[PDB]
């Protein structure tokens, strides 16, 4: 719709001197537009493996 | 629940070499002398639902014929209503 | 993206043929499934179209404008020899496994076991063939524009990929 | 938020548009964040006053320490073990806080960069300037120290800087 | 392409090098010489954040429809029109770049026969 | 899978029937209990392609050593049954 | 023999690349100069572009 | 009913946690969420301000 | 694998391996039925041409140059049953197999759960119990004076005698556990 | 005629092709006899002791302790002092340690020079 | 401190005056106290230490090192509980007896103010592992394993204490805190070169480095399972300790000093790597995969930053755990078939999955595994010695390969495959295992979630 | 969940209407998308903007003298 981007950084994991390592996720373009396509791909073979592998 | 209905194995002697390539393969064995052993036994793969075939151009235009149909229908609706 | 949704798709019909033919994988003991199995079959035929690239279809959308900006770019020439003759290997392959496991008569052994009535295979296959016809359209046209687009192209260039496909 | 300071880490007014919609189809999103807000925002709001309330009914406070000033390691005689124990334990408190300081400033570009989006290279020039500068600064302070780092370490390292300054400077004046 | 089999099997030195191009005066062929004209400004080409390689003289075009799509959004096939004016400013703008290749071209062409006719006077 | 328990009158069958599609061999004289190069005077060459309808027929493959000391129908069945483990 | 080949001609093809008988793309302000870097206390030597 | 039951148990309290957690603790410190500034171009209005942007050079229009 | 290894291959039992081996790889070269049947009787014809040969050295020099034609015509990638020791499935199921003895560890609580298998499995192991008995003499009677000269067993003569080594015989786990 | 196979060390000599197998002797017979021999001695040892109903543990396999041992224990007693030993030996012990050596040195006395110069461009360099 | 060290004390008489099927219990509960106790010494300052008194101080490198040792020791009770079960009363109070001997110690040895009695604790250590290994060893070559464990050792520490007298014959104190508020540059002499080699050789013998770790694997295999347990993780890690806290007096010889030895490493940890591909024992690989990982320890503490000490530290504490486990399970796999050969039992998985599950959390922890303390270290380390210089990051690289290769080796070979047929003696695992192996693995998982805590005092 | 269907050893497998007419259905939808998406979007193809000949554009515009006085 608009074009929303954004991090969070929300757990602070450590701080080694300068360096600041905490647990951050970045939603730009790339993430919003693999995550619904990974989730239908392993929905859908979820569903054939019930079958496939049923023995 | 599984499939235990007794299904029965069909007469052997319906198999036979007439009307397949089996046939051609017989003409040029015995052009030269010899004879297939085993003719009849692959006759099944030619028999029943497996004698006619497809191409691969009729393959590819598996819905050509219902989808080209649909196409000209709504070309058609289109052209009817847009010229109000 | 589009890759995702189609390779998908063709694994898994690779998938229900192997299950259906008695856990056997080698194509040369596989024959006439293009009617002993017609949902396979179908799907397995969209997904190597769409594979292949075939105009406005999911891979078509990317594909395309891949070779399109690949020859109409400063690279080495032996780079877009590799690139087409890739393509039309991929078609080679395709072409390969449509006629070796479908076009052929029937060479598995005589028990016959194939099946494809189960609505859990129809469904899983069926939502990635919606997916395959008709992802690449909205995407595409659903996301803001990100490069600079090739308007004008040779004649000649701008159908190659269909040439060598 | 009032948990921070505005100015030790400042931000633009953050404009935003306006809607503007120019045909009549009703878009899902608004619907979407619609039935989000009274789905999920209210009880969380309402759970967030009471345990807000609870939380003012009974309040108690905590304090920052401050810490007094001691002599250097300037000047410490040679083996005054005690003044030299509180001059390195100030030398290190002010290099925590000097990794401090360099953090803030890193989080700033961090902040920058992204908030600015497509235009950052030329936005975000004061925020790299001024890491620049702390960097620069922080290096030639603290690099190379070791890690047995200590403020006798570090004086000896300033001492050879200025000595080497004043060499260069004495040069360029009588060239 | 024609032109590389040209240049890579004919004479290197009779037709440009994209790389250094070019090699001539804007002013050497006409004095009248117009220059390009920006619509849109700097401060709003930043505002709108476009990228760095669609900052050209097309860029209006491109305001024009990311207005529209951030406008009339779920209906993704609305404005049709200010997308088909962003292409024909590309093509413009890539004709020109085909013109000023042509004419780098053939300012060669007319610069080595000058060359060619002055050393053939000066033999004889 | 779905693959039905196959029994040993099923071998029995699908080893006759293969039997029978062998055009050297009379479906007549032919016996479960019939030797091959006395009873029915074939081969060895015949033997082994025998062998291999069988294992075309079957879908598994009969090692060498064993399968060249097979010389009745009846015998290779047994031997196909107690490959698959077959109860009756 | 295969990878030697690949390899050469590789080479063969980055000494003769392939491009479209186009110039240069150009772009307004001084090149990108602000947009791109930046210093904007250095006035540089203007680059303007030409219209045929 | 066993939807539902999944809906309100596998969706909304996680939601509910995430969305508390994160209105009400990583928002709390400063730079912890950060967005992508919104686009701006000719014409739109600002609620915080309420000025318009003014109009470009009125280019010449044709095709 | 059922049958005991002899100390050699006689000339005949080459010549019928090659010509399955050939057969095989003919098959696999040749896609379709009936040009594989053309071949294979085209072969078989081949292959008899020299069937009443007599002399030993004219025959083995035959099956060595066949032996070299069949190399170098070999199909690098041959058909494969599924099963075979070349195929994709060959030991697919050789991590449900689980030794019987195992049994003899299960917990009286999981051993109350299918009382009757575990009566006959006693039942069973009685009977092991005295067969080996018997069976030990019954082999230490029956070997030759040097120990044995094949790896094969001779059966049960007596009436209520068992074959010698067969618990491990009989009790083999399944094709398919589970 | 076809086109010959060479066998190498990787790819050994097919059964088929070999030229020992097809001439026989009857020494050669005799050979394959006893070593089936042995081979079926071996087989009923293993079997008579792997289908005893009172054995309830390891069978102790002579030829894997055998096997252990000699890769283990057995190598210094039977070592000896010899020019290609002692060559190997000091090439593989010694050879690497001293191109590492000379390689890092290299490196870091070419950085260090660098640094000395102030041509390095160790800007934002913090961490180390 | 001393709150710490009288209930270890106190282990010994409890132990003695237990009943005569009490003594497991008894200690195994007390122990475990006495872990609950020491874990309150991981709150430190970043300031100076935590100085208690004249003789003992901690700090944040020395906490960790005495959590460690202080947890070690109930495990050790758990897997010692199982082959000492037809022992007499008074053996086994003995075998307890050294246990606790060790332990403490150890304990007294990680706060030692002092270099002497650091030296002196650090030295007393080695008596109760001989005596465990040459006593309770199973095998007939334990006397000649201890031998050497014995010498090589001896051999390194002897000249270092020599050295330590003569700094407190110029310097005038040995005291931590006085070495380092008044230390002072080692001017480039023979005679401070070889006062660097016989402060650094007593260490580098017992990490150990390359070339001097003959010792170890002979030491690892011919010991008991506690033995095993207590040398891979608790005494390979005093040699890093006393590693840290010597240099800083060898400045700035250390700048050229270490150029022999870190070669010795980065090869080394390839070379011992590679050993480990061609091996037929599960206890020479754990010992070998424990010498690689030490080499790397040892280029991180020569490298001298502070990153480099941060990962050594968490490399050393991970490594330690890591080891124990898979010597754990390499010993409960031998109770079982009593060969110790890899290629023997196969196939353990069908048989045993849930020690199969433990098998494999403890190859992909020994793999390094992200988020793992493992790779923490390792990660650390790999960046330090980058910036010392950009070449060795390919020796590195090919060690993390090789790692892994032969970790999921040991994996493949021992539980995966068909099972052997012959062997029918493989009942079902107690409980007792599987509680030791979850309580050698949770801690892992449970450190990685504050990893500030093993950083060390540069953080 | 599917319905019974029996091996039939040599013969065609029995095939029910149901997937028989989704199949067909779903390859009719996809050439009706093809054809349809072809006629409303035609210039994706074969293109929508004709390519310049630089041979024809005359001299004029192109900023070339005569030869002679450059
Ligand atoms: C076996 C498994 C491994 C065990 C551990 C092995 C590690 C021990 C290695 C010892 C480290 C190196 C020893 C000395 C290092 C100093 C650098 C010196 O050797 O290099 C040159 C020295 O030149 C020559 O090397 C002189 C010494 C020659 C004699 C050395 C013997 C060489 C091989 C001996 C190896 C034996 C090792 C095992 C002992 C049992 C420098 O020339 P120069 O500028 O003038 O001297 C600088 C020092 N000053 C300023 C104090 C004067
Ligand atoms: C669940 C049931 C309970 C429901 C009621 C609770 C609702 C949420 C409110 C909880 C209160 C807020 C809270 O948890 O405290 C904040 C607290 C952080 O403490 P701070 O001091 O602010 O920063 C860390 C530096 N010390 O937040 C948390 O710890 C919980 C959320 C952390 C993120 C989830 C952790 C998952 C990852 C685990 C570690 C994995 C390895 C590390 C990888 C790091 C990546 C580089
Ligand atoms: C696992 C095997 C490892 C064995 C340990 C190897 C390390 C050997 C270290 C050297 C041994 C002696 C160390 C000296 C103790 C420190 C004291 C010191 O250095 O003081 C020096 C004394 O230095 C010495 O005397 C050292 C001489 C060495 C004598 C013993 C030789 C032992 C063997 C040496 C070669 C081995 C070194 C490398 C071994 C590699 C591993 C095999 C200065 O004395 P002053 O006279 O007061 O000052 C001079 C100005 N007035
Ligand atoms: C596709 C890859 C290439 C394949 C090429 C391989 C080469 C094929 C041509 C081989 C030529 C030969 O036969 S080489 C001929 C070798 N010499 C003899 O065969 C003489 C005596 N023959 C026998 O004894 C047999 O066993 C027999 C009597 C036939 C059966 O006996 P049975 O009663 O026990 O069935």
């Amino acid at each position: 719709h608009t074009g929303q981007e954004m991090i969070i950084s929300n757990w602070h994991w450590m701080t080694l001197q300068t360096v600041e390592l905490s647990l951050s996720f970045k939603m730009d373009y790339f993430s919003v537009m693999f995550i619904p396509v990974a989730l239908f791909v392993t929905w859908s073979i979820m569903e054939f493996s019930m079958w496939y592998m049923h023995s | 629940e599984h499939g235990h209905s007794k299904m029965e194995l069909p007469d052997y002697k319906q198999w036979k070499i007439e009307g397949t390539p089996l046939e051609t393969v017989q003409e040029k064995l015995a052009a030269r002398g010899l004879r297939d052993p085993w003719g009849r036994n692959e006759a099944w793969r030619y028999s029943g639902g497996f004698a006619n075939n497809v191409s691969f151009v009729g393959a590819l235009l598996k819905g050509f014929k219902w989808g080209f149909a649909a196409f000209v229908v709504a070309v058609g609706a289109e052209y009817y209503l847009e010229s109000q | 993206c589009m890759h995702a949704f189609f390779k998908a798709m063709l694994f898994m019909c690779s998938g229900s043929i192997i299950h259906s033919l008695n856990d056997e994988q080698d194509i040369r003991k596989m024959g006439g499934l293009y009617k002993a199995m017609p949902f396979t079959t179908t799907a397995l035929i969209i997904g190597s179209l769409a594979l292949t690239g075939m105009p406005y279809l999911t891979g078509f959308y990317s594909k395309d404008l891949i070779i399109e900006a690949v020859n109409m770019s400063y690279t080495n020439a032996w780079a877009l020899l590799m690139t087409l003759i890739a393509t039309s290997l991929t078609a080679a392959y395709s072409t390969r496994i449509i006629f070796f496991a479908f076009l052929g008569k029937p060479r598995f052994p005589p028990l016959v076991l194939i099946n494809e009535n189960n609505p859990l295979l129809i469904n899983s296959i069926k939502r990635l063939l919606i997916g395959s016809i008709f992802a690449g359209f909205i995407i595409s046209n659903n996301i803001p524009p990100m490069t600079v687009p090739n308007t004008t192209m040779p004649l000649y260039m701008k159908m190659t990929a269909l040439i060598v496909t | 938020p009032d948990s921070w300071d505005k100015d030790v880490y400042p931000e633009p007014p953050r404009r935003t548009p306006a809607p503007a919609p120019q045909t009549s189809l009703p878009n899902p999103v608004t619907y979407l964040t619609k039935i989000f807000d009274l789905l999920v925002d209210r009880p969380v709001t309402l759970a967030r006053e009471f345990i807000e309330q609870q939380h003012a009914k009974n309040r108690y406070y905590y304090y920052h320490r401050e810490f007094r000033r001691v002599p250097d390691i300037t000047e410490c005689e040679e083996k005054d073990i005690l003044c030299m124990f509180e001059a390195e334990m100030q030398w290190r408190r002010d290099y925590k806080v000097d990794q401090e300081i360099v953090n803030i400033i890193q989080e700033r570009l961090k902040a920058c960069q992204q908030r600015e989006g497509e235009s950052y290279r030329q936005n975000c020039a004061k925020e790299l300037e001024q890491f620049t500068q702390v960097s620069k600064a922080f290096q030639d302070r603290y690099s190379d120290l070791g890690a047995h780092y200590s403020a006798r370490k570090c004086l000896a390292k300033q001492k050879q800087r200025m000595l080497a300054e004043r060499k260069a400077a004495k040069e360029a004046a009588a060239a | 392409g024609a032109h590389l089999a040209r240049r890579y099997l004919g004479d290197a030195s009779k037709e440009p090098d994209p790389l250094r191009m070019p090699t001539f005066p804007p002013d050497y062929g006409f004095p009248e010489r117009k220059e390009r004209e920006m619509v849109a400004t700097q401060q709003e080409m930043n505002d709108a954040q476009l990228m760095l390689q669609q900052r050209d003289y097309c860029a209006h075009y491109l305001i024009q429809l990311l207005k529209c799509k951030r406008d009339s959004f779920p209906n993704f096939l609305a404005c049709k029109h200010e997308q088909h004016d962003w292409d024909y400013c590309e093509h413009l703008d890539y004709v020109k770049r085909m013109k000023e290749f042509e004419r780098e071209r053939r300012l060669l062409q007319r610069k080595k026969r000058r060359e060619q006719r002055e050393a053939e006077m000066a033999r004889g | 899978s779905d693959a039905p328990p196959l029994t040993l009158e099923a071998i029995k069958d699908r080893v006759l029937y293969v039997l029978k599609l062998y055009d050297k061999i009379d479906p007549e004289k032919l016996s479960v209990n019939s030797h091959f190069m006395k009873d029915l005077g074939l081969d060895s060459l015949d033997q082994v392609e025998i062998i291999m309808a069988m294992e075309d027929e079957f879908g598994f493959e009969i090692p060498d050593i064993d399968a060249e000391k097979l010389m009745c129908p009846q015998e290779i069945v047994d031997y196909i049954a107690d490959k698959k483990d077959v109860y009756e | 023999g295969f990878v030697a080949f690949m390899l050469f001609m590789f080479w063969v093809g980055e000494i003769y690349p392939s491009y479209q008988p186009v110039g240069p793309k150009q772009y307004p302000y001084n090149d990108l100069y602000l947009e791109r870097g930046g210093d904007p206390t250095k006035e540089p030597e203007p680059v303007v572009h030409y219209e045929i | 009913y066993r939807h539902s039951i999944f809906a309100v148990t596998h969706v909304l309290i996680p939601v509910w946690i995430i969305h508390y957690y994160l209105k009400y603790h990583v928002t709390a410190k400063p730079y912890t969420v950060v967005e992508r500034k919104p686009r701006i171009f000719p014409g739109d209005t600002i609620l915080e301000t309420g000025e318009v942007i003014p109009l470009m050079k009125e280019f010449p229009d044709q095709h | 694998a059922f049958s005991a290894p002899a100390a050699y291959l006689t000339h005949q039992q080459k010549v019928l391996r090659l010509y399955k081996r050939a057969l095989r790889h003919l098959e696999s070269w040749c896609v379709h039925r009936d040009k594989y049947r053309y071949f294979a009787c085209l072969m078989r014809a081949r292959f008899d041409e020299h069937k009443n040969e007599k002399d030993m050295v004219k025959a083995t020099q035959l099956l060595r140059q066949a032996e070299e034609e069949f190399w170098y015509g070999q199909h690098p990638q041959p058909y494969i049953f599924p099963e075979s020791p070349g195929g994709t499935s060959y030991e697919r199921y050789e991590c449900y197999k689980v030794p019987e003895w195992c049994l003899d560890d299960w917990h009286p609580s999981e051993k109350a759960m299918y009382p009757d298998y575990f009566a006959k499995r006693e039942q069973w192991k009685r009977l092991r119990r005295e067969s080996w008995e018997r069976e030990v003499k019954q082999l230490q009677e029956e070997t030759p004076p040097g120990g044995p000269r094949t790896e094969a067993l001779p059966p049960a003569r007596k009436e209520g005698d068992l074959p010698p080594l067969w618990w491990h015989i009989v009790t083999r786990p399944r094709e398919r556990p589970m | 005629s076809f086109p010959k196979y060479k066998p190498s060390r990787l790819a050994t000599l097919p059964a088929t092709l070999d030229p020992a197998e097809y001439d026989i002797s009857p020494e050669t017979r005799k050979a394959q006899a006893e070593r089936l021999a042995i081979r079926s001695r071996l087989k009923r040892e293993y079997l008579l002791q792997y289908n005893d109903p009172n054995r309830l543990g390891v069978i102790e396999d002579p030829a894997l302790i055998r096997w252990t041992y000699a890769r283990s224990a057995n190598i210094y007693p039977n070592f000896r002092p010899t020019p290609k030993t002692s060559l190997l030996g000091a090439l593989f012990g010694i050879g690497p340690l001293f191109f590492w050596y000379y390689v890092f040195k290299t490196d870091r006395d070419k950085k260090e020079k660098l640094i000395q110069e102030g041509k390095l461009d160790q800007t934002f360099n913090i961490s180390y | 401190m001393l709150k710490i060290i009288i209930p270890t004390t106190m282990l010994l008489p409890m132990t003695w005056m237990s009943k005569h099927n009490m003594i497991w219990i008894n200690a195994t509960v007390h122990s475990l106290l006495i872990s609950l106790i020491s874990l309150s010494l991981l709150n430190q300052l970043g300031e100076n230490s935590l100085n208690f008194s004249l003789t003992f101080f901690s700090d944040s490198l020395s906490a960790p090192l005495l959590v460690l040792t202080t947890w070690l020791l109930p495990l050790m009770l758990m897997a010692s509980q199982s082959h000492l079960s037809k022992e007499t009363t008074t053996r086994k109070k003995l075998y307890i007896t050294m246990l606790i001997l060790l332990q403490l110690f150890l304990i007294m040895t990680f706060t030692a103010t002092e270099l002497i009695l650091f030296y002196i604790l650090f030295e007393a250590t080695l008596v109760p592992t001989l005596i465990i290994i040459t006593r309770w060893g199973n095998q007939t070559e334990r006397l000649n394993a201890g031998l050497y464990f014995l010498f090589y050792t001896l051999a390194g520490s002897l000249p270092l204490l020599v050295a330590l007298v003569y700094i407190q014959n110029t310097t005038g104190s040995l005291n931590f805190l006085i070495i380092h508020y008044w230390s002072h540059p080692l001017s480039n002499s023979w005679s401070n070169i070889f006062m660097w080699l016989a402060c650094i050789m007593a260490f580098m013998v017992k990490m150990p480095l390359y070339g001097l770790h003959l010792w170890l694997p002979k030491a690892h295999v011919e010991a008991p399972i506690a033995g095993s347990m207590v040398l891979a993780a608790v005494l390979l890690k005093l040699g890093g300790y006393g590693m840290m806290r010597i240099t800083t007096i060898l400045n700035p010889l250390t700048n050229y000093m270490a150029y022999p030895f870190l070669m010795l490493s980065m090869w080394g940890m390839i070379m011992t790597s590679s050993i480990c591909l061609r091996q037929t024992d599960l206890k020479s690989l754990i010992a070998y995969s424990s010498v690689s990982h030490m080499a790397l320890v040892i280029v991180a503490i020569m490298i001298q930053t502070p990153w480099s000490f941060m990962g050594a530290t968490a490399l050393m504490i991970a490594h330690g755990l890591t080891s124990s486990m898979l010597f754990c399970l390499a010993n409960t796999n031998y109770e079982r078939v009593h060969s110790r050969t890899m290629i023997l039992a196969r196939g353990l998985q069908t048989l045993l999955p849930l020690m199969a599950t433990w098998w494999l959390v403890a190859s992909l922890t020994n793999l390094a595994l992200p988020p793992s303390i493992n790779l923490i270290g390792e990660l650390f380390i790999i960046t330090a010695s980058f910036s010392w210089s950009n070449i060795t990051i390919i020796l590195m690289g090919m060690n993390m390969m090789i790692t892994a290769l032969y970790s999921l080796y040991m994996l493949i070979t021992t539980q995966r495959g068909k099972y052997t047929h012959h062997i029918n003696n493989i009942k079902p695992s107690f409980t007792r295992e599987n509680a030791l192996m979850a309580l050698h693995i949770l801690p892992l998982l449970l450190l990685t979630l504050n990893p500030k805590m093993i950083l060390g005092p540069l953080y | 969940g599917g319905v019974h269907i029996e091996p039939r050893y040599r013969q065609f497998p029995q095939l029910t209407r149901s997937q028989l007419i989704q199949a067909e259905f779903f390859s009719a939808t996809m050439w009706f998308w093809i054809l349809w998406r072809f006629w409303h979007d035609s210039d994706a193809v074969l293109g929508h903007f004709p390519y310049p000949d630089p041979s024809q554009w005359t001299d004029e515009e192109l900023g070339i003298l005569p030869d002679d006085e450059d």
